[PDB]
């Protein structure tokens, strides 16, 4: 429930810039989504039916 | 096992899951039902979900029948018809499968008889 | 050996470890039961996981039937007939194949003696 949180918590971010410190968060949802889908979402439980 | 056009269902992996909500339980049951009890009919129609992934451009479901590509590269008939006749041929018994022909006879006392009566005689 | 049309399972290479989780074994059990006891029947059906990886837009898992793209260079039956039929023109028995005709008798003391009758002579 909580990485599904997160992913909504992540995407939603963006760059920002006050005098001296500048953060940019514009990449981090890329990756993270690339790391989700395939070790979470990927992983099948269950059997398949013939 | 010749399996060429039987229905084939394609579900995202989450839907195969034993934990799964109640809903996608309800889902693999009427899948598998419609895999059962599927047949040509009057009524034969489908309502199926479709979406396409907007990174994919690949539909998530599916509903195919299995396609298969090349032929099989020897024709069975010919060559079974072929070792038919050769059978038949060690025997000198080809009247089984061409008839009586009437340039043949079962009488050994008439000058027309066949290869099958002259090996009886002996 | 003639193997088109088998079919065949595609699955990662994760899933065919030693070490795996149950739920992958089992899943490798019951394809391997498929792959045993699947024939066409009025039941024939499949229900099969689909993900299509978004960074390579191919299907991880696949079912198919092996297929082949050339045909056979050379007819078999046309040479085992022709190789045949030369046997038979060795011996001049050809009555074998082609029938007792009402041309050709078996009688030394007709007009119409065969090859064959005339070689039993000598």
């Amino acid at each position: 429930k909580a990485l599904k949180y997160l992913l909504f918590q992540v995407a939603k971010m963006g760059d920002e810039k006050v005098g001296g410190v500048y953060l940019r968060n514009s990449s981090r949802f890329k990756s993270l989504k690339a790391v989700y889908d395939d070790l979470v979402k990927s992983s099948v439980s269950g059997l398949p039916y013939a | 096992r010749d399996l060429v056009g039987m229905p084939k269902i394609g579900l995202p992996p989450d839907y195969l899951d034993e934990n799964a909500e109640p809903e996608k339980k309800a889902f693999v049951q009427y899948c598998k039902t419609v895999v059962n009890d599927m047949i040509a009919n009057d009524r034969a129609g489908l309502i199926w979900p479709r979406y396409i992934d907007p990174d994919t451009k690949e539909d998530i479901f599916e509903f195919s029948l299995v396609s298969r590509q090349g032929a099989k590269a020897y024709d069975t008939g010919s060559i079974i018809d072929r070792y038919s006749k050769q059978i038949m041929m060690a025997f000198m018994s080809d009247v089984l499968a061409m008839g009586q022909s009437k340039y043949g006879s079962f009488s050994l006392a008439d000058s027309k008889t066949s290869l099958l009566a002259m090996s009886v005689d002996i």
